[PDB]
This record gives C-alpha cells, sequence and structure tokens, in this order.
C-alpha cells in the first residue's frame, strides 16, 4: 500500500493545501444572510481592466448567471498601496529595491 | 382581461412569436379572389387596427369561423398571435374573460382544429389552449385527456437534440398539472414521458465539462429545464398512493439523486429535489419500509448529511429539511436490534454488508447472548464458511470473529476449540484481495489480543 | 462590461430571485390547500363515525 498511497500524497498535499487557503483568503470578505450577494472589498490594478473582464469570460462562459461586472471604482481618504513588477533577470536587482 | 400571465421565463420563443407581431399577412387576397369570407377580412383589418388607439368582446365571435373557414398552411398565425396578444395586458379589450368560461362549443372545438402541421403552430396553440383553461370554471377533463392520448406532441417531445421545443413542452404541464384534478388524469398513460425525463436527468448528472456542451446553455439559458422538472415531480408527488409506485417501479433513477446534488450548486435544484425525497420517506403514506433499507445500502448518504449541513446557505428551508432527512435515515435502521435481524440473515444462506454489520457501539451486551447456544449457530456458520465460496461470505463471518474478541474477552477458548486456525492460515493466499486481507485483519487481531 | 449595464445585473437578477420565492410561494399555498384537504377529510370522518 506504501508504493499506492506514495503516488498520490504528495500531490495532495499541496492541493489541500491551496484549498484551505484559497477558503482562508476568500473568508476576510464581509457576508450576511441579508442578501443572496456577497459583501467584499479588494484593491485592483487599473491598466488591466479589460484582462481582468476577459478572464472573467469563463465566468459567463460555463458557470454563467449573467452578472458580469463586479467592478465600480469609488474614491477613499487613505492612501493607496505601491507595487510595481519584477523579471527573472532582476530577481535580486528589484528585492533590494524595496528591502 | 385580468388573468395569470403564462411562460414569462421562456425567451427563445418570444422572438419567434414577435416574428409575426412586426409582419403582417395579406388578408384582403384571402376573401377577395375565391378564398375567404368576404366578411372575414374585412372585420380582421379593423380588429387589427382596435389594437391602438382603443379600448367590447363580441366582435371576437366571428374568428371562429375565420379558424374553421381557414385553409392556409401559415394564415392562422395572425389569429393565434391575436389569441397569445390580447392576454399579453389587461389594457386589451373589455370583454375577453368573461366569454370563455360561459360557451363551451368553441373552446373545446379550438383544440379538435389546431395540433395539426407545423411543429411552432401547434406549440403556440397549445400554449393559447391552456392559458385559456388556466381561468377558474376551465376544468373540461376531455381536452387535457384527448391532449394526452395525442402521439402529436410526443413527435416533438422525443428531440434529445433539441433542447427548446422538448423545454416548452414540458413547461406548460407543469402549469397545467398545479391542480390536483390533471395529476391523476396524466398519470394514465405518463410513461410516455418520465423515461425521458429520467434520461434528461441522467444526461444532467452526466454532464462532462471536459468538453463544451453547455453552448449558451448557460446563464438561465436551460437550467430552467431542470428546475421545472424537480417541480413537476414535487407536484405530481402531493398525494402519497400515487408516489408509491414509482419509487416501487423504477430504482437507479431515484438513487441518482445523490449523485444530483453533488455535481452542481445552483440552488434552483437543492431545495426542489430533497423535498421531493422528504416527501417519499414520510410516514403520511402507509409504505415507508419497502425501499428504505435498499436506499441505505446502494446510498451511503450518511457522509452527505454532514457535508452539506455544514456548508453554506441562506436559505431558510433546507437547514431544517437536511436535518429531518439525517434523523429519519439514521434512525430507522441503524437504531435496530441486531441479534433477532442476525439470525434472520444467516438462516436464510444470504449474506451481505449493512449497518448492523459494522456497527460496535450498539454491541455491548450481544456478545453475551450470543452464547445461548453454544455458539451452536455461529460455529455451523463458520462450517458453512468452511464450505463456501463466496468472498463476501468469507470477510462478513471473520468481520464478527474478530468483533469477539474486540468486545468479548473471555470466548478466546471457545475460539480456539474451534480450530479453524489452520483454515486461517490457509484463507491467507487466497485469490480475491479483500477476503485476505480481512482474514489478516482477524488472525492478527486474535494472536495481539490471545496475550492481552 | 459597459458601466451603465451595472443596472441589469441588478434588476434581472432582482426579478429571478423574485419569481425564484414567487414560485415557492404558489406551490407552498398548494401545499396549504393539501393540508386543508387532510385536516378537513380526518376530522369529519372521526366526527361522522360517531354520529353514524
Amino acid at each position: 500500500e506504501l508504493y499506492a498511497i506514495a503516488k498520490e500524497l504528495d500531490s495532495w498535499f499541496q492541493d489541500v493545501t491551496r484549498e484551505k487557503a484559497i477558503f482562508e483568503i476568500l473568508n476576510k470578505s464581509n457576508y450576511d444572510t441579508n442578501r443572496k450577494i456577497l459583501i467584499a472589498e479588494g484593491w485592483i490594478p487599473r491598466d488591466e481592466l479589460a484582462t481582468l473582464q476577459a478572464r472573467l469570460g469563463e465566468m459567463i462562459a460555463r458557470l454563467g448567471i449573467d452578472v458580469p461586472s463586479i467592478i465600480q471604482v469609488l474614491d477613499t481618504n487613505h492612501t493607496p498601496p505601491t507595487f510595481h513588477r519584477t523579471n527573472k533577470f532582476t530577481a535580486g536587482f528589484q528585492s533590494i529595491c524595496d528591502c | 382581461m385580468g388573468a395569470t400571465k403564462i411562460l414569462m421565463d421562456s425567451t427563445h420563443f418570444n422572438e419567434i412569436r414577435s416574428i409575426i407581431r412586426s409582419r403582417s399577412v395579406a388578408w384582403d387576397a384571402l376573401a377577395r379572389s375565391e378564398e375567404l369570407s368576404e366578411i372575414d377580412a374585412s372585420t380582421a383589418k379593423a380588429l387589427e387596427s382596435i389594437l391602438v388607439k382603443k379600448n367590447n368582446g363580441k366582435t371576437l365571435i366571428p374568428l371562429i369561423h375565420l379558424l374553421s373557414t381557414s385553409d392556409n398552411e401559415d394564415c392562422k398565425k395572425s389569429v393565434q398571435n391575436l389569441i397569445a396578444e390580447l392576454l399579453s395586458s389587461d389594457k386589451y379589450g373589455d370583454d375577453t374573460v368573461k366569454f370563455f368560461q360561459e360557451d363551451p362549443k368553441q373552446l373545446e372545438q379550438l383544440f379538435d382544429v389546431s395540433l395539426k402541421g407545423d411543429f411552432q403552430t401547434v406549440l403556440i396553440s397549445g400554449f393559447n389552449v391552456v392559458s385559456l383553461l388556466v381561468q377558474n370554471g376551465l376544468h373540461n377533463v376531455k381536452l387535457v385527456e384527448k391532449l394526452l392520448k395525442n402521439n402529436n406532441l410526443i413527435n416533438i417531445l422525443q428531440n434529445i437534440e433539441q433542447m427548446d421545443t422538448c423545454y416548452v413542452c414540458i413547461r406548460l404541464l407543469q402549469e397545467l398539472a398545479v391542480i390536483p384534478e390533471y395529476r391523476d388524469v396524466i398519470w394514465l398513460h405518463e410513461k410516455k414521458f418520465m423515461p425521458t425525463l429520467f434520461k434528461i436527468l441522467q444526461r444532467a448528472t452526466d454532464s462532462q465539462l471536459a468538453t463544451r456542451i453547455v453552448a449558451t446553455n448557460s446563464n438561465h439559458l436551460g437550467i430552467q429545464l431542470q428546475y421545472h422538472s424537480l417541480l413537476l415531480i414535487w407536484l405530481l408527488t402531493f398525494n402519497p398512493v400515487f408516489a408509491n409506485e414509482l419509487v416501487q417501479k423504477y430504482l437507479s433513477d431515484f438513487l441518482d439523486l445523490l449523485k444530483l446534488v453533488k455535481i452542481t450548486i445552483k440552488e434552483k435544484v437543492s431545495r426542489l429535489c430533497i423535498s421531493i425525497i422528504l416527501q417519499c420517506c414520510s410516514t403520511r403514506v402507509k409504505q415507508h419500509k419497502k425501499v428504505i433499507k435498499q436506499l441505505l445500502l446502494l446510498g451511503n448518504a450518511l457522509p452527505t448529511v454532514q457535508s452539506l449541513s455544514e456548508r453554506k446557505y441562506s436559505d431558510e428551508e433546507l437547514r431544517q429539511d437536511i436535518s429531518n432527512l439525517k434523523e429519519i435515515l439514521e434512525n430507522e435502521y441503524q437504531e435496530l436490534t441486531s441479534f433477532d435481524e442476525y439470525s434472520s440473515e444467516l438462516k436464510s444462506g444470504r449474506l451481505e454488508w449493512s449497518p448492523v454489520h459494522k456497527s460496535e457501539k450498539f454491541w455491548r451486551e450481544n456478545a453475551v447472548r450470543l452464547n445461548e447456544k453454544n455458539y451452536e449457530l455461529l460455529k455451523i456458520l463458520t462450517k458453512l464458511l468452511e464450505v463456501s465460496d463466496d468472498p463476501q461470505v468469507l470477510a462478513v463471518a471473520a468481520h464478527d470473529v474478530g468483533e469477539y474478541v474486540r468486545h468479548y474477552p473471555r470466548g478466546k477458548r471457545v475460539i480456539e476449540q474451534l480450530g479453524g486456525k489452520q483454515l486461517v492460515m490457509n484463507h491467507m493466499h487466497h485469490e480475491d484481495q479483500q477476503v485476505r486481507y480481512n482474514a489478516l485483519l482477524a488472525v492478527q487481531k486474535l494472536m495481539v489480543h490471545n496475550w492481552e | 462590461l459597459t458601466p451603465n449595464q451595472v443596472n441589469d445585473e441588478l434588476n434581472k437578477m432582482q426579478a429571478f430571485i423574485r419569481k425564484e420565492a414567487e414560485e415557492k410561494a404558489k406551490e407552498i399555498q398548494l401545499k396549504a390547500d393539501q393540508e386543508y384537504e387532510i385536516e378537513k377529510t380526518n376530522i369529519v370522518r372521526n366526527e361522522t363515525n360517531n354520529i353514524d
């Protein structure tokens, strides 16, 4: 039985880790029985809205329920986060930038 | 006039309806050149004009003549659109609804004249007929009986290739059956279609998402079919006595609900299906024992109840319903005596698995009375095992042989006097995996606990 | 998609949930009718049997 289990236990480890992590991260939103919708907020880059919509094209493709847009930008009074991109050739350079 | 509209959810055929609404057929020629009564088209033009800037229902009487005298393959479309549209809003007319429930002569033969030729004309004519039937004072069973006995509908309901026409045809039936008056009537020849519906359900549970088979079908564009099918069953099952036979007629389909409750996520099916089974298992009917045990045997839904109980649901209905299901599912058999049933099953020569077979919490005082005959019956069972070759039979006995020591400590001596230890050693290498695995379990626990 | 369409995903789903609950309630009324039927028939049977 060890021979058989070995093929799958390792995979299942990181698999189940993915589910626990995804459940946790989704759990940070607010929900109540009041509304069928889910109350959530998050912070999203602005130069990829079209890509976000296209990727949500799958949301309307197979699991479709016909509520495509979940994006509506409002304003706040707190400073936004700062972030940028990195590349393979610059693994070290970019790290020390924000270190 | 004021009534209850029908067929709102469907969308594909709304445009088909609109196809002729935006058009206009040539009525003048029909009666102008020896094909229609010279007044039919003249007053038909006036009626069409009345559709705007006016709002008084006696002039609708002659259309019976027109449809009776109707001769062209599609001229009937204008009048059937009239029928389907005068109901679109209460603003139309002043004396429509009252007259239908008065004279049955016209209404009865409306069905007779229609239901021929084109698919779409048949569909819309049936829609108009049933919609008129919706209103109070319209309960003539003969119309629905003749509708059922005809093969014209099944000639298209069998079209597994297209799901739209079959959708609408099945859909109108639920509104037809809202009242029990027609559930029984349909039950006579109901068999023509529920095999098809169960095929639809089997395909649904067979949903292969690795290939595109839901083309334009999602986004409320085809999910409605199951939402209304399950409603049809929850409707026809409002009667216990009639609900009994089907459960005693088809087995696999009913068991398929456990698979159904797993694949999809949409709420439109969960509460619907669970209620059907809840009705199926109530003592309110005078049969609630024939199929429950086999449901437990092949079902093994015990893991599922907690799984769905823990998960997320905003509705206030299914939460208690699943608790009812669980309490009636486990208490019925898992909370039962064993020794009597144990003897009954062993004497029959039939050995299988059951909650009694593996359950142990309810085995704290069975062993003492298993020694009443000095284990005569159980040792004879062991002998038949020695003269048996059924792997399940081999495993089940050894299971309780092990349960002996697991519960009862001093029965080791009788086990020793059995002399089957060498036969257990022989069973070690028998071909089946399960038999030798369970035999190793039994012999290992015997030897280790023998000192224990 | 289009920002002006964000009201359609609200109103259409409003209608969808409304019709779901409407069907649920219209069949709950049929359940009430069935309850009427049984609790009428049983009570009348029990009383009229003693009357007989």
